[PDB]
């Protein structure tokens, strides 16, 4: 009743790889960060590209965090800004090889 | 147009946190608001000085609306309650970019302060009474905006 | 930069506010609940679809949280399960009015 | 000749039978460093690229799987679909097949198995080696109790001399 990892496209499976880390770097739980980095490996796995795209994109990821995304109310909103951190414009030429 | 003094009083009643905003509304809006589904609450409240001042929003409006206990309609998106502000009023009074507080000096009524910056609203709603607003205004200079800058201003004078 | 919400398809924001709402629903901090949620209100804002929609997603987001998604890591992967629910053949027919 | 001896793999497979941290200590490099930044968590392929290359047979630099260098400058197959395409483009055909594999199916052999299934959202199945009688780590055959969600549907061997 959920769908399988492989049935998503490569680039959507490189872009959730970014989403699932960025949750790992913000999250306060062990638990949750733990839960982040295994999320993040089963994409990894599926995913058709080499590991240094990986390592880049995290650098990319540590820096796109120190940017402030606000709304109308107090709130950091760093889930949303993981989400656009992984469609980002820094983040799309790491999803070519 | 609503007169000015009942949209006054009418948004002090509301002008509370959202949750509380929620707990007076009641109804589907309430009910949204204790889900946590709404969580901006400029449009509802200027749903509700509109409601409770004689010029309800009508049922068949083309944005979103959801019903409170009164069985009134109310806007839950800013982008609808703008859009809202200019299909019924029609042209506004006053238009002005990089809106500042002398820009609407002596004239009272409803204010809406388009900009970027907030992710969750292209801009905010609320009332002018030639010095100071219900709320916050979000002008130019406005110390509260944090990484909202405002672009243009617009009034719609109210009696 | 980052890109603007609006810049996603009316798919995407529901997807979107979908995944949100599940990080939400799985953090055990309430400072990242309230992210969560504050995220998550503002793809609401965006996507056209009545209110009563993002009612019945979250009843299937609730639904599909019981599901047991595992790996060769101990942990319970919450944080992939939520971008596999927002991708779910149960939440899609809600993408529509 | 082709395929490693078993007592040697064995070994190999005893020295990198620990856990991933481990692993990366052990193998440092690029291996190491991927390890450490969390981006590598399932050493399963790791493993077995370490027998393999501590057996005198090498990954190719060229092989067309994905591979980072260790220490020793030799490499890595680090995702288990490519460990298991690279154990039949590199050693032929296998020896044993086996849909709904238990331990009594493999008796009597002994070499690389691979167990593929559903239920592990990070991985298609296990590879390790097989004495005939138990396997270096976990076999993932049918009833293991640490299979957690993984069902395993094949396996195969490759015999070891």
């Amino acid at each position: 009743t959920l769908p399988d990892i492989s049935t998503f496209s490569q680039q959507q499976i490189f872009e959730n790889w970014v989403q699932n880390r960025c949750i790992g770097k913000i999250a306060d739980s062990k638990s949750l960060k733990e839960d982040a980095d295994a999320s993040a490996a089963a994409w990894l796995e599926a995913s058709n590209l080499p590991a240094e795209n990986f390592e880049k994109a995290d650098e990319v990821i540590v820096s796109l965090l120190k940017q402030k995304v606000g709304g109308t109310e107090p709130g950091h909103y760093q889930i949303l800004k993981c989400t656009l951190i992984a469609n980002s414009d820094a983040i799309r030429p790491l999803k070519s090889s | 147009r609503p007169s000015f003094n009942e949209a006054w009083l009418a948004f002090r009643k509301v002008n509370h946190s959202v949750a509380d905003v929620g707990s007076i509304i009641g109804g589907n809006v309430g009910k949204n608001i204790t889900g946590g589904y709404f969580q901006n609450a400029c449009p509802i409240r200027m749903s509700y000085v509109l409601n409770a001042t004689g010029f309800p929003i009508a049922r068949n409006s083309p944005y979103a609306k959801v019903s409170g206990a009164d069985n009134k309609f109310y806007i839950y998106r800013v982008n609808d309650m703008i859009d809202y502000l200019t299909h019924t009023m029609g042209k506004p009074d006053l238009i002005v970019n990089n809106p500042k507080q002398s820009d609407f000096i002596g004239k009272k009524g409803i204010i809406v302060v388009k900009g970027h910056g907030w992710s969750n609203a292209r801009g905010h709603v609320t009332l002018w009474n030639g010095s100071i607003c219900s709320d916050q205004c979000h002008l130019l200079n406005d110390p509260d905006n944090g990484p909202f800058v405002p672009e243009v201003g617009t009034l719609w004078i109210l009696p």
